């Protein structure tokens, strides 16, 4: 840990803060993430427990790298792969230009690829936003901070409800469903997508009945037909107004018909009917896909 | 759905790799078998008492068989490595763990606050993190969805006897967790409705009914010496009404294998 020499804060991300450090003998540039573990507390944070056991056994491309844990009594790091900034800074960069559609299209099979990746192998994010989903100067897109992820079981158990940030949280936790799997992923995702396009948030609510609204005025407030058995949800309200669908060419204008085919499939309101990581990494708005340099 | 073929396929994959050492007992100088039980049994209890999840209980068991493997221990430090390891899985797999002040109140007070944060830090340290291992639970809730119609008295029936497998090391660390979830849920069916290990289930595990015998016939005898046992608690979790009462069910005198 006297290897290290810390270069900058690049933030606080979530329950640790980050820093960019340089290894001193290799040269290597790292993110560290430090952990304190206060005193006679709790021991070591259920979220690093996980982050950490997770991330040992997620090792694929577009996965962020652990590289080392550094494991003292007074506090806790956990090393890992550097890349140059997250989605979200590089979005408000592209305010005024716009990310170009092969990239968009290049990030977005990218993450559906991570993603499947942690399907497959039992894993939830649960918390896909745009500034834990890293890039680097080479046209390369990761999954990050795996915090609030969980292994989960075939069938599911109810997990904890509060989950996924506000913007990027699936109706079905927002109904308060008893079970959310792999879907609230996929969900996220499609915000995230909707957003590298338009520029900006798809549903940016302020709170849970805000979030839904904003949700039921895009895609339709959903039915029997649409979702059998949302009538019978938790926080389901015969009350809720009834507004129609619209049309994803004024959703999502700068879209072609294979795009808006993802998309809608993506922002499905059945879970069960809602398009799965692998099958999308299937669709063909993929067909045409490259491996472009992002533009800063 | 989408991921259970994938998910299994990685389950039997871990499973081998998160094992124990089979014979890990024989080289500790201070432990033995019938302690580790007692030590089962009681995370059982503290399992009911805290309302934890099966599948806590199971990663626990898991994590203390891990460490052991590595790890010499004092008698007087055994009930120490039972904590820490219900403690991580707790964190591991709970909505709400319980805090770490509980864990030391169960103990009545045998350690200190500091001695469970110390063990929990050697623990993950001599697991080099690596606490999400599969489990018998988690075979056992995949095999459920291959009986028509779903049997919850079968279901709680195949969790009991999976949940006994883990109070003896001798026989059942021998067995995969696939293998003793197979041989669970076997013997449950049996039980309950006189099914077999079904077609499909041989299917998916490539487990023949014969490939199973072995640790069928040690889990026949494990429920048919179940009253008799010195460790009880899993018995008495089993009676209550959620699990159907099924720990008061009779054996199946004989298998036909
Ligand atoms: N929340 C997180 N969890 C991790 O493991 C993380 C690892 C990591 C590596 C590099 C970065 C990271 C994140 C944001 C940014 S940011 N906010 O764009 O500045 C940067 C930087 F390079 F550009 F400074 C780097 O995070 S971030």
């Amino acid at each position: 840990m006297e290897n290290f020499q810390k270069v900058e804060k690049i933030g606080e991300g979530t329950y640790g803060v980050v820093y960019k450090a340089r290894n001193k003998l290799t040269g290597e540039v790292v993110a560290l993430k430090k952990i304190r573990l206060d005193t006679e507390t709790e021991g070591v944070p259920s979220t690093a427990i996980r982050e950490i056991s997770l991330l040992k056994e997620l090792n694929h491309p577009n996965i962020v790298k652990l590289l080392d844990v550094i494991h003292t009594e007074n506090k806790l790091y956990l090393v890992f792969e550097f890349l140059h900034q997250d989605l979200k800074k590089f979005m408000d960069a592209s305010a005024l230009t716009g990310i170009p559609l092969p990239l968009i299209k290049s990030y977005l099979f990218q993450l559906l690829q991570g993603l499947a990746f942690c399907h497959s192998h039992r894993v939830l994010h649960r918390d896909l936003k745009p500034q834990n989903l890293l890039i680097n100067t080479e046209g390369a897109i990761k999954l990050a901070d795996f915090g609030l992820a969980r292994a989960f079981g075939v069938p599911v158990r109810t997990y904890t409800h509060e989950v996924v940030t506000l913007w990027y949280r699936a109706p079905e936790i927002l109904l308060g469903c008893k079970y959310y799997s792999t879907a609230v992923d996929i969900w996220s995702l499609g915000c995230i997508f909707a957003e590298m396009v338009t520029r900006r948030a798809l549903f940016p609510g302020d709170s849970e009945i805000d979030q839904l609204f904003r949700i039921f005025r895009t895609l339709g407030t959903p039915d029997e037909v649409v979702w059998p058995g949302v009538t019978s949800m938790p926080d389901y309200k015969p009350s809720f107004p009834k507004w129609a669908r619209q049309d994803f060419s004024k959703v999502v204008p700068p879209l072609d018909e294979d795009g808006r085919s993802l998309l809608s499939q993506m922002l499905h309101y059945d879970p069960n009917k809602r398009i799965s990581a692998k099958a999308a990494l299937a669709h063909p708005f993929f067909q045409d896909v490259t491996k472009p340099v992002p533009h800063l | 759905p989408d991921y259970h073929e994938d998910i299994h396929t990685y389950l039997r994959e871990m499973e081998v790799k998160c094992k124990p050492k089979v014979g890990y007992m024989k080289k500790q100088p201070d432990i033995t078998n019938s302690m580790r039980a007692i030590l089962v049994d009681w995370l059982v209890e503290v399992g009911e008492e805290y309302k934890l999840q099966n599948e806590t209980l199971h990663l626990a068991v898991n994590y203390i068989d891990r460490f052991l493997s590595s790890m010499s221990v004092l008698r007087g430090k055994l009930q120490l490595v039972g904590t820490a390891a219900m403690l991580l899985a707790s964190k591991f797999e709970e909505i709400y763990p319980p805090e770490v002040a509980e864990f030391v109140y169960i103990t009545d007070d045998t350690y200190t606050k500091k001695q469970v944060l110390r063990m929990e830090h050697l623990v993950l340290k001599v697991l080099t993190f690596d606490l999400a291992a599969p489990t018998v639970n988690q075979f056992l809730t995949q095999y459920f969805l291959h009986q028509q119609p779903a049997n919850c008295k079968v279901e709680s029936l195949a969790m009991f006897l999976g949940e006994l497998s883990l109070i003896d090391a001798d026989p059942y660390l021998k067995y995969l967790p696939s293998v003793i979830a197979g041989a669970a849920f076997h013997l449950a069916l049996y039980t309950v409705t006189g099914q077999s290990w079904p077609e499909s289930l041989i299917r998916k595990t490539g487990y023949t009914l014969e490939s199973l015998k072995p640790c069928l016939m040690d889990l026949h005898q494990t429920y048919l010496k179940a009253p008799q046992h010195a460790q009880q608690s899993i018995r008495e979790k089993y009676k209550n009404s959620k699990y159907h009462g099924v720990s008061l069910l009779n054996p199946p005198e004989t298998l036909n294998l």
